[PDB]
């Protein structure tokens, strides 16, 4: 808790009017502690440490950041999201798809289940503005040069904690390597080992950090 | 028995005739409505999956019977993401829809869309069920620019038809005249892209090309034969060392 705006309304965090349909026909109301401080320096474009606990409402913070920064006419990849495993990224690909219903933007979800070919011919039809997958095939995408870091400006990690302890350390850091030195980046994670410290210590620049 | 265009339809292609070769009463509002529901039933008939090839035809036809003009303006249509009549029908595998756009001989077969590909690019990383599709996709590659480079990693048709071990696909293109020598954003080869992911079969495609260039260097400095040996690809090593130096 290093920084001082709240904000107990969806209506004054300065989001779109599409955006803001798109919440309260998804079932929001007033918007939990979390987002009334993490979301608008998010969108500011600062760096974001939160540590919050799995089910404090942390996913729609960087889903309403993320789909408030998006430029829609800007047809290439703008967002990258890392989970933890296919289920948690396909959970975050449907609330973003849900709560940007009325806006316009694209939401595509790099898991290892799916068949590589007809992926990349549907990446080749269109770069999605929002990538959101597992460390693993994300990093393998960028990696074929399929997936291009040239307009991606957003960085997320959701649950680092539960990344690094299935051994996704290496991928991260190589996302690091492929990403622009410019990134934003936004870490979530409700606990904070030593690895984790390190990867904000490392890549982040005068973050703000939010304990729940 | 014919597949006719709907009123709309019609009177759309009737009023592009009338203003087709102006400028200003193009770029007018109720003109761009006009155009904009146009193309979305052009997109409608043409480019979803479940698209049929005889009203696609009929529909080319009733567009040439008003203007040829009028024709080739439709065809060449792109939506938002750039992406034309000829990329959907790729993309969806419906060939005979392919077919029918390259018969046309008005379609441009070189538009990249907004992601930066090709429908040749398309078509190197698309399913081809029967050999009347491959024949279809061997006339679109013989078509267009088969040498043509993504915007994205300036991957050739080629280049990402190794990448992916699609050994017919590569035989493919190579049968319409794709380039081995060309050279991406990295200084890759196709050769160089073979060696590392180790297509065997591949590398001995891209080697029994006339001029096949394996001197050829990407921008760390690495050669096929030094990819190959540092990937642990013995007899890919092999087979580029006695291609190299005989």
């Amino acid at each position: 808790s290093n920084w001082n705006e709240i904000v107990d309304s969806f209506d004054d965090m300065n989001l779109s009017e599409s955006l803001l349909r798109g919440i309260y026909a998804y079932g929001f109301e007033k918007p939990s502690a979390i987002q009334q401080r993490a979301i608008l320096p998010c969108i500011k474009g600062y760096d974001v440490i939160a540590q919050a606990q799995s089910g404090t409402g942390k996913t729609a913070t960087f889903a309403i950041s993320i789909l408030q920064q998006i430029e829609l006419d800007l047809k290439a990849t703008q967002a990258l999201v890392l989970a933890p495993t296919r289920e948690l990224a396909q959970q975050i690909q449907k609330v973003v798809m849900a709560l940007g219903d009325y806006m316009g933007a694209s939401c595509h979800a790099c898991i290892g289940g799916t068949n590589v070919r007809a992926e990349v011919q549907k990446l080749q039809m269109e770069a999605p503005h929002i990538i959101v997958g597992t460390p693993g095939r994300v990093f393998d995408m960028l990696n074929r040069r399929y997936l291009s870091p040239k307009y991606i400006k957003m960085f997320v990690l959701d649950e680092a904690d539960e990344m690094l302890s299935r051994g996704f350390k290496d991928q991260i850091y190589d996302i690091f390597q492929k990403l622009n030195s410019n990134t934003q980046v936004v870490l979530l994670s409700a606990t904070m080992p030593s690895d984790v410290l390190e990867v904000t210590k490392k890549f982040m620049r005068d973050p703000i950090r939010i304990l729940v | 028995e014919r597949y006719e265009l709907s009123e709309k339809m019609l009177s759309a292609c009737n009023l592009l005739k009338y203003n087709i070769k102006d400028p200003k009463a193009l770029a007018s509002k109720d003109m761009r409505i006009c155009l904009n529901t146009l193309q979305h039933d052009w997109f409608r008939v043409s480019s979803q999956k479940s698209a049929v090839p005889a009203m696609v035809g009929d529909y080319i036809a009733a567009f040439e019977a008003v203007s040829p003009d009028v024709l080739r303006y439709i065809i060449n249509m792109a939506d938002g993401n750039g992406n034309t009549a000829l990329h959907y029908s790729v993309f969806h595998s419906n060939f005979q829809i392919v077919k029918l756009l390259l018969d046309a001989d008005v379609c441009n077969v070189d538009h990249q869309n907004k992601a930066g590909y090709t429908p040749i690019m398309l078509a190197a990383l698309a399913a081809v069920e029967a050999e009347k599709d491959m024949q279809v996709v061997e006339e679109l590659f013989s078509c267009g620019d088969v040498n043509a480079k993504a915007s994205q990693a300036g991957q050739t048709a080629l280049m990402l038809a190794v990448s992916h071990g699609r050994i017919d696909m590569v035989k493919g293109l190579l049968a319409c005249g794709a380039d081995v020598n060309i050279q991406d954003d990295e200084g890759s080869t196709a050769l160089m892209c073979a060696s590392e992911h180790g297509h065997v079969e591949i590398v001995k495609l891209l080697l029994a090309q006339p001029g096949c260039n394996g001197h050829l260097e990407d921008n760390d400095g690495s050669t096929a034969l030094s990819i190959a040996l540092e990937a642990g690809h013995k007899d890919i090593a092999v087979l580029l060392y006695a291609h190299l130096n005989f």
